[PDB]
């Protein structure tokens, strides 16, 4: 017969990285393991559509990120943009929203995650579809939609809402009745401001909190430089450089050393392509996680336990970063408890009566019916609770009085 | 052609490289062919191919209020 | 010839204290200390708390409450019955371990 | 080249099993940790715990 | 006109079982490819990294 009850509660902002996309590299087969060499090339050749069907196996590699990057941030059909007036309820969101005065209108917060994540031989990259501007427009459509008009923005037009009574509706949705809210609303409110505060000074410190989205930038770094680097082994030929072959052997010669570099070679290129799309794929369950959580996090309110952060979950906002996405989670933390005694029913007159909704609690001498996630404790009335059996069923059912808002109507 | 400035090749710059034949617009339309860094490009007005910076959506400021 | 089986960070008894810790937390709290701290709540009221997310009114529990400990504490029994007699049941692992 | 090939087999045999990883993360979080709304995640029938 | 409701219930507890992890193998390429061999080990240089 002992509940735990949360007093008080925090609210908390927690930061999840997410990677979406990966560097859209380009791989000239032919020009790698044959640099301007027509003989060399000829000889490659005779391998068929080995060396082709690795330029498409990059290829599809690198449309895929343009459909990753698509899927996570161009959830939205229109783009939305904050009134001119910030009244959120007391809420500041100067630091998610874009900055105006930027040459990109990026946010304060976007701008740290940008400040912290950082040849000839037939290598390229190709440049994204979408820009980092256009990210930020999107991100910032998706902001703004969350703010102003909560999930309808998601399931069809955006319905403005004042934000504070959006907020109540955050607060229903984890079991906690509204009027907490509003009145509690200037605590809910600096709480909410200081921890957006308290993500800046993280982002801006810890080097290391954007350590998803560097290894990956550290990986496919990786991946070229070893590329590069074996076209220094000789593979069983007497050098290296396929020009030093040809200067000095006649083609009867130099085409048994050339065939030992076009394995080598070959079969790096084969290696890296290879790792390229088990990378790729790896990537790609990230994007799709990323997407997941847009529609269900920032769009919605997420039922869905640890799956926006440790807490009961309000709502997110989506932060554009270098080759990936961060998430804001806003969650519902309870701070403080209290020890209460507890009973699953309460006898009146021989009848047995349950919460509608909540528990009762007793603090030693009275007993109130409460709210499971807050404690806010209410007279046992008829409106709090309803009436299935009898005393004689329950297994730890206790006595009270179940007070009857008519009697004094009547009575009097 | 990608990766080198329309000074080593109608002609249209981009970021991802010298656009030749494709008539710039300055108006902008949602995503048909993809060219990269922002730029989509399609076959419309008489008919052309034009290039284009890709429209994200039609712009809308929710009515918020207090 | 070169190979090797590197151990695993956690010891097979360390993973026994962390799910011996998910499930004293999921009996003695719930859901709760996957919120915040471990939350105490009895146990007969925890299963009515999941009678209501089910939509099942929470009376329907209490009015049955020794029915369904003996279902459950059965179903435990089977448990056993089938790892004990069905090699088989454990499929996946040793797939993955062969 | 037979050493590729096992290397190769493990990387996509890993990623078979991270999947499975992240299901069994995402079980613990929902399932153990929580009570789920999910039809069917947790086995047949309406779930309990 | 007809609708059936479920007059008791079956608490069921099912197993479901689910890989986490796999054998932490790791192989000295160099020894496997070129066991206690030198003149091997030069040879398997020429292939870089
Ligand atoms: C719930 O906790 C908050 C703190 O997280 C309490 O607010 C603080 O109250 C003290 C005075 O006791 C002030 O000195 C602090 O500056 C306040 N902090 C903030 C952020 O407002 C709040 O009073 C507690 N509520 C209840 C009902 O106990
Ligand atoms: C939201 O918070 C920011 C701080 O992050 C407030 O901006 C500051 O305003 C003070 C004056 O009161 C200046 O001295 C600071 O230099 C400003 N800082 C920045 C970074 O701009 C902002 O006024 C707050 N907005 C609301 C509506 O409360
Ligand atoms: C709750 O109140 C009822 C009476 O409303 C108590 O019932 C009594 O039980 C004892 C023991 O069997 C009998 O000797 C009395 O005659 C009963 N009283 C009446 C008026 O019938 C019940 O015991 C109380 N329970 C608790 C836990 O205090
Ligand atoms: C890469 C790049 O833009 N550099 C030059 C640009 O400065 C110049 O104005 C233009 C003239 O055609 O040729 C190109
Ligand atoms: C309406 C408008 O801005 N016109 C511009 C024009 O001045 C510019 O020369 C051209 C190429 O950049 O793009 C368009
Ligand atoms: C009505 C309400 O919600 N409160 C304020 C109102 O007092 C104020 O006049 C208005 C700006 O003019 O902003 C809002
Ligand atoms: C509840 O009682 C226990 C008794 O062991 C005590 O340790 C705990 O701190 C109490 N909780 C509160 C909130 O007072």
């Amino acid at each position: 017969n002992s509940i735990a009850i949360p007093t008080n509660f925090t609210i908390s902002v927690t930061t999840e990285i997410l990677p979406v996309s990966m560097t859209k590299t380009s791989v000239d087969c032919t020009m790698y393991i044959c640099g301007d060499s027509t003989e060399c090339s000829n000889l490659l050749l005779q391998y068929g559509s080995f060396c082709t069907q690795l330029n498409r196996a990059l290829t599809g590699i690198a449309v895929e990120q343009d459909k990753n990057t698509q899927e996570v941030f161009a959830q939205v059909k229109q783009i939305y943009k904050t009134p001119p007036i910030k009244d959120f309820g007391g809420f500041n969101f100067s630091q998610i929203l874009p900055d105006p005065s930027k040459p990109s209108k990026r946010s304060f917060i976007e701008d740290l995650l940008f400040n912290k994540v950082t040849k000839f031989n037939g290598l390229t990259v190709l440049p994204p579809l979408l820009t980092d501007e256009m990210i930020a427009q999107y991100t910032s459509a998706l902001l703004a939609g969350t703010i102003t008009s909560g999930w309808t923005f998601g399931a069809g037009a955006a319905l403005q809402i004042p934000f504070a009574m959006q907020m109540a509706y955050r607060f229903n949705g984890i079991g906690v009745t509204q009027n907490v809210l509003y009145e509690n609303q200037k605590l809910i409110a600096n709480q909410f401001n200081s921890a957006i505060g308290k993500i800046q000074d993280s982002l801006s410190s810890t080097a290391s909190a954007l350590g998803k989205l560097q290894d990956v930038v550290n990986q496919n770094a990786q991946a070229l430089n070893t590329l590069v680097k074996q076209l220094s082994s000789n593979f069983g030929a007497i050098s290296s450089v396929l020009n030093d072959i040809l200067s000095r052997l006649d083609p009867p010669e130099a085409e048994v050393q050339i065939d030992r570099l076009i394995t080598g070679r070959l079969q790096s290129l084969q290696t890296y392509v290879t790792q390229q799309l088990i990378r790729a794929a790896e990537i790609r369950a990230s994007a799709n996680l990323a997407a997941t959580k847009m529609s269900e996090c920032v769009l919605g309110q997420s039922k869905r336990v640890d799956f926006c952060g440790k807490g009961y979950h309000l709502m997110s906002f989506p932060q554009s970063a270098p080759h990936g996405v961060v998430f804001l989670h806003v969650t519902y933390v309870p701070a403080q408890e209290k020890n209460f005694t507890t009973a699953p029913a309460i006898c009146h007159d021989g009848k047995a009566h349950f919460p509608r909704e909540g528990v009762f609690v007793s603090n030693g001498t009275h007993w109130f019916v409460t709210q499971r996630n807050f404690y806010e404790p209410q007279i046992i009335t008829t409106d709090n609770t309803f009436v299935s059996g009898n005393c004689d069923v329950v297994i730890g059912i206790v006595n009270n009085t179940v007070y009857d808002p008519l009697q004094p109507e009547l009575d009097s | 052609y990608q990766d080198v400035n329309c000074t080593e090749v109608n002609v249209f710059q981009t970021r991802a490289g010298c656009l030749i034949g494709a008539e710039h617009v300055n108006n902008s339309y949602e995503c048909d062919i993809p060219i990269g860094a922002g730029i989509c490009a399609s076959y419309q007005t008489s008919q052309s191919i034009i290039a284009y910076t890709m429209s994200l959506g039609a712009e809308n400021s929710v009515a918020y209020s207090n």
